[PDB]
DNA sequence: TCGTGCTGAGTGATATCTGCTTTGGGTGGGTGGGTGGGTTGAGGCAAT
DNA sequence: GCAGATATCACTCAGCACGA
């Protein structure tokens, strides 16, 4: 009675609004065309409901147990209504596959958290805003058995139910195939024509910053089934839309005796709503090539990155080439010739160290800054685990693993202990990490760049000595970093003018929207100053006395590059340019080379490097062919780096 | 039990499997001869490959006389084609042409005195799985033979742990993975005998899960015309084994997401696949994704969810002579002739072991390179020690906490010194 | 000399019933699951 | 739905005394 009218109410409604049906049909049309599979689902939003139906609406949002089948009920008849498949097969007929329901829109005060869900929110649609904690695994779960009776010649069936898997409770039944049919014909199951559905319990829990003081988080669990089974991972940010429902008898049944605890509360989850690479267009690529020709690119792509430091331009620079990295070759022998520079930064406290590392991470497609100093959470490099209790033997992958094909950026190289140490000289050496304990025997690649930053020992840098000796680690760890800059804090009136006035500026930037300087406190999901930037005074700053060759007084506002279009340059030169060496920059190459070694200890080593720096450099200027230009400018580099 | 009428008909499909067996000609019919060979007691395994079913189909349409997809029936639901086509088999099973043994026929005895004694009673049987002596497994439908007749092969495309999810339940799939742990071969029980201490009656009981209970009271016509209470006792010398193994099968560091952990799954291997799987092993298992329903109390307790499983059906592995074997040792690097060529002599590791009355000479090259940095030492070393079947490299501290030659620990668990 | 109808007695099969956990611990596992629970401290030995 | 421990009821058999 009730039911169908609710049924026939949400068929009117959905009738009124095209467009549900309109994605009703673009889903079934897709999932015809192809025979990578759309789900069963539509969004619905709220405030369209309320607009129509304002007791529909409020059914819902008091009362989903009662409210939401029926809307699901009609749903699916409109599909199959509309369906047109002219030959089904034995799995669709027999499948169970009804049309679920998600809500989108304006919540009223059932926009909650997992702190605010108390027990008078029970039975109602909440949305539930956290961070994932933990993820159970993915388990299928039985709702249909499909059986065959040979004697007969008739396929029967079984419909299975349980208190996670519908809002309106009924006489559980339990997961017993049948073994012989009503007349007393023997049963044998058919597997493949029966249904399964997937099924993961997630744990959200409150945000940090929301949590009151001197109060420790609370966290609520949520249920997902079917198509949104693997859609979180732990530590991610989601907005869960669901109903809050109450499991299991709680102590309520006589055989309990705790006669305090109270029942089980869940969520019924309806839709997760979340809290690398761009695709580049027509149009990008030709702005790219159009800064490509222009014979200035390398400066500015060095100075758009991390424009607010003052000088230690070179460092800028080196670390774009860094970034863009040099061709990998692998000969028949099964050699690996490294292609991936690394940098050490050493220098006297204060020097934008740990801004430099902050710069490369935001600009990098891939990066872990895991200090050396004690690195909990992520170790640097792998080492096998086990249970206190059980023993599960588990690898886990520390940071040099974790960043294949990238940059792993360490911070206070110092800090390293000697295991660390030992780890480290074997995985750069290598830049593979085999594990052969604990019975477990496997090969993890760790091909990667490494960018670290270190302190002296006595806290401040001498120049009397050599850098090998203001550090203290072997020639075997410093030898790996293909280059090592040292770098010293020097005063200079104007510069600490400028320093001052620009760290000053922050402090009295405030956070516009309240009474300035007082108590200070996604849309949707499915989802030319583009390209140059505009001078900023604030940012920049040091930028233009790039461009000004270190004159304060010259105003030479530079051609600056936004970082996001930095990010795009950088990923189309890594993933469409494979230079190769030519005689005209490999003289030079064999000279600079020759010049160094015999003439104002260098190794061979150093040779490896002008190779990788003028592939890395010809690669700036898009070209296939690795050029003079390219050998000459790293060869200079690489002069700056070894003689001040 | 309501009843559903499913677009798929049994008698019509058995008919075609058995015309299947005797018409298929890939010599006299290619299946025929595999189960002469089998009546002979020579072969114990009969694969049938669905590129020959999609063959026999296209011949078959291509003569006009369409019939039902046989390739799709087998692979939307695999585990009840095998009961079809072993029973096909024991249909058009031929007589044997070489003499057999007959002497330690355990099954030939009991079956000849149980047809005795039942002629003599009626005057005045045993379950079909227990005579078979052969295992039926299917060969995935390869991609070459779906391109060349147009067709798309859901079995043979390779998938992850990841991937493998409950929609597949019931069908024949791919999986590709590394093994990372084997059992040891153990006896599962198909079909168990019993013994009457009065009727002199043999009892067969089919287990066809992972738990049966044993019958205590016999059965028997015998036992119910005279309502004798005999009591039933196993006998192990009748009944029918199969070799068991359970492996587990992780995915490949190039299948697991960013942030995620690899997954595992079970795999079961019964008949003669056993032991072709091995610890640490890269392999493509092609086999019938079931479940594995509880019994007794644990039915009613642990829900509706599933515990499933793979059972394998086919295993696919992923596999001056001085002077220019010395100038070999790593072309890459220039210099050290002489060097290389003692690496070589290392490689071969030159020696005739002799022991004689007891006393043992080493018979290893050891050799060390010392010098300054930069000279090509640690390239070679890597490369003189890849060129040998087996090599370890490591530094002078060790593999890990444990120093080179060995160290003794303390269980971090069972607190034994290990 | 003896044959048979009535009786008390005792098993056999079958009706209801409780129970379907149970348990602390890693040679029971983690695809059995945390609403079924597990919260040391001294002494010996390898590494160094 | 399933196995095990337990108690209930109904049916049939060997002895007994009398009458043939
Ligand atoms: N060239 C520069 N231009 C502007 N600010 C700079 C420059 N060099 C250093 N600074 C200032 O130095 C301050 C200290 O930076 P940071 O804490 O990263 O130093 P660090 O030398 O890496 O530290 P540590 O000695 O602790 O390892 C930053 O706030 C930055 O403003
Ligand atoms: N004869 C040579 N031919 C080719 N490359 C050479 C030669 N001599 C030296 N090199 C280069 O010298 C560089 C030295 O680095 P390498 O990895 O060999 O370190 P190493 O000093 O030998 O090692 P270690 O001291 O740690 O044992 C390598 O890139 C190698 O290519
Ligand atoms: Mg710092
Ligand atoms: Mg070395
Ligand atoms: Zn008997």
């Amino acid at each position: 009675a009730v039911f169908g009218d609710r049924v026939r109410r949400f068929q009117e409604f959905l009738d009124t609004f095209t467009s549900y049906r309109d994605s009703v049909r673009s889903i079934q049309v897709y999932n015809s065309n192809n025979a990578n599979i759309l789900p069963h689902r539509i969004i619905i939003s709220l405030d369209d409901l309320r607009e129509f139906d304002r007791s529909f609406w409020s059914g819902i949002l008091v009362e989903p147990a009662y409210f939401i089948p029926p809307a699901e009920k009609a749903l699916t008849d409109l599909a199959d209504s509309m369906d047109d498949v002219p030959h089904p097969n034995a799995s669709a007929v027999s499948s169970r596959h009804p049309w679920k329901l998600s809500f989108k829109g304006s919540f009223g005060a059932h926009a909650l958290s997992p702190r605010t869900l108390t027990a008078q929110h029970l039975n109602k649609l909440v949305s539930v805003e956290g961070i994932v904690t933990k993820t159970s695994l993915v388990r299928p779960k039985l709702i249909r058995s499909v059986h065959y009776a040979a004697k007969t010649g008739r396929f029967h069936y079984r419909d299975y139910t349980d208190a996670t898997t519908t809002l309106t409770t009924r006489i559980p039944t339990p997961a017993i195939y049948p073994t012989e049919d009503t007349e007393g014909n023997k049963l044998t199951t058919e597997y493949g024509y029966s249904t399964f559905i997937d099924h993961q319990r997630i744990t959200v829990q409150e945000m940090p910053e929301m949590a009151p003081a001197g109060q420790l988080p609370r966290s609520i669990d949520v249920i997902l089934d079917d198509d949104l089974v693997d859609k979180t991972k732990p530590g991610d940010r989601v907005n869960v839309v669901g109903v809050f429902k109450s499991l299991g008898a709680g102590g309520m049944n006589q055989s309990n005796s705790n006669t305090l605890i109270g029942f089980k509360t869940l969520i019924l989850g309806n839709t997760v709503y979340p809290l690398a690479r761009q695709m580049l267009t027509d149009f990008d690529i030709r702005n790219i090539n159009k800064l490509s020709k222009k014979k200035d690119i390398f400066d500015i792509l060095s100075q758009s990155l991390a424009p607010s430091i003052y000088g230690h331009d070179h460092i800028k620079k080196a670390i774009l080439l860094m970034l863009m990295g040099g061709v990998e070759k692998n000969l028949e022998n099964g050699s690996h010739l490294r292609g991936d520079i690394n940098i050490l930064m050493v220098g006297d406290p204060s020097t934008a160290k740990s801004q430099l590392l902050r710069f490369v991470l935001n600009t990098a497609s891939l990066a872990i800054a895991t200090t050396g100093r004690g690195s909990s959470g992520v170790g640097l490099t792998a080492a096998v685990t086990t249970d206190r209790e059980t023993g599960e033997r588990r690898l886990e992958a520390g940071a040099m693993v974790l960043a294949d094909r990238g940059v792993v950026c360490i911070d206070e190289f110092d800090k390293m202990t000697d295991v660390d140490r030992v780890a480290i000289h074997e995985v750069m050496e290598q830049q593979t990490v085999t594990i052969a304990k604990a019975g477990i025997h496997t090969t993890l690649n760790a091909r990667c760049s490494v960018i670290a930053a270190a302190n002296p020992v006595f806290g401040q840098y001498d120049v009397n000595r050599d850098p090998h000796q203001n550090i203290a680690l072997p020639d075997s760890l410093l030898s790996r970093f293909d280059l090592l800059f040292v770098v010293t804090d020097d005063i200079n009136e104007i510069r600490d003018r400028s320093i001052s006035e620009h760290v000053l500026r922050t402090h009295r930037y405030l956070p516009p929207g309240y009474l300035e300087g007082e108590p200070v406190r996604s849309l949707a999901v499915g989802e030319e100053d583009h390209v140059f930037e505009k001078f900023n005074p604030l940012l920049q700053a040091g930028a233009k006395l790039a461009k000004n060759k270190g004159n304060y007084n010259g105003t030479e506002i530079p051609k600056l590059v936004t970082i996001p279009f930095l990010r795009k340059y950088v990923q189309y030169a890594k993933e469409r340019v494979i230079p190769q060496l030519t005689q005209e920059a490999i003289n030079v190459i064999v000279k600079n080379y020759t010049d160094l070694r015999n003439d104002d200890p260098i190794t061979a080593r150093t040779l490896e490097t002008l190779i990788r720096l003028a592939t890395a450099h010809a690669k700036v200027r898009l070209s296939k062919t690795v050029n003079k230009v390219d050998a000459k400018v790293a060869a200079n580099l690489l002069r700056f780096a070894l003689l001040g | 039990l309501p009843s559903i009428q499913l677009p798929v008909d049994y008698n019509n499909l058995f008919n075609e499997i058995t015309d299947f067996l005797v018409t298929f000609k890939q010599k006299g019919p290619k299946y025929m001869a595999m189960l002469q060979k089998v009546a002979n007691r020579e072969l114990n395994s009969v694969i049938i490959d669905l590129d020959d079913i999609l063959q026999y189909q296209n011949e078959k349409f291509l003569q006009g006389t369409q019939a039902d997809d046989l390739v799709s029936a087998i692979q939307q639901n695999a585990n009840h084609f095998t009961e079809l086509f072993c029973r096909a088999i024991d249909n058009n099973m031929p007589l044997p042409t070489k003499e057999i043994d007959y002497k330690d026929d355990v099954l030939d005895v009991i079956l000849n005195q149980r047809r005795l004694r039942n002629e003599r009673m009626l005057s005045d049987l045993f379950p079909p799985n227990l005579t078979r002596r052969y295992f039926l497994y299917f060969k995935p439908l390869s991609q070459n033979c779906a391109r060349r007749y147009r067709k798309k092969a859901i079995s043979s495309k390779p998938l992850s742990v990841r991937q493998i999810k409950g929609d597949f339940l019931g069908q024949l799939i791919t999986v590709r993975g590394i093994i990372t742990r084997v059992s040891d071969v153990k006896p599962a029980v198909e079909v168990i005998a019993y013994t009457c201490d009065q009727c002199g009656y043999e009892v067969f009981q089919e287990v066809n899960s992972r738990t049966f209970t044993p019958l205590s009271e016999c059965t028997s016509e015998e036992c119910s015309q005279n309502q004798t209470k005999g009591q039933l006792f196993m006998s192990t010398r009748a009944s029918k084994f199969s070799a068991f193994q359970e492996c587990k099968i992780q995915e490949l560091s190039q299948q697991v997401p960013v942030g995620h952990i690899p997954r595992s799954l079970n795999i079961h291997v019964n008949g003669t696949l056993v032991r072709s799987l091995s610890p640490g092993d890269i392999v493509d298992v092609t086999g019938i994704f079931l479940p594995a329903p509880y019994t007794g109390f644990k039915a009613l307790k642990a829900g509706l969810l599933t515990e499933t499983y793979l059972e394998a059906q086919f295993v696919r592995q992923h596999k001056d002579v001085y002077n220019r074997l010395a100038k070999s040792i790593a072309p890459e690097i220039y210099g050290n002739l002489d060097v290389k060529k003692a690496l070589l002599l290392l490689l071969v590791g030159g020696v005739d072991k002799r022991v004689g009355d007891g006393m043992k000479i080493r018979g290893d090259i050891n050799v060390c390179l010392m010098g300054d940095p930069g000279v090509a030492k640690s390239q070679l070393l890597k490369a003189i020690c890849k060129i040998s079947p087996r090599g370890v490299y490591t530094t002078g501290k060790g593999s890990s906490g444990v120093g080179l030659t060995a160290a003794v620990m303390k269980d971090p668990v069972t607190d034994e010194m290990i």
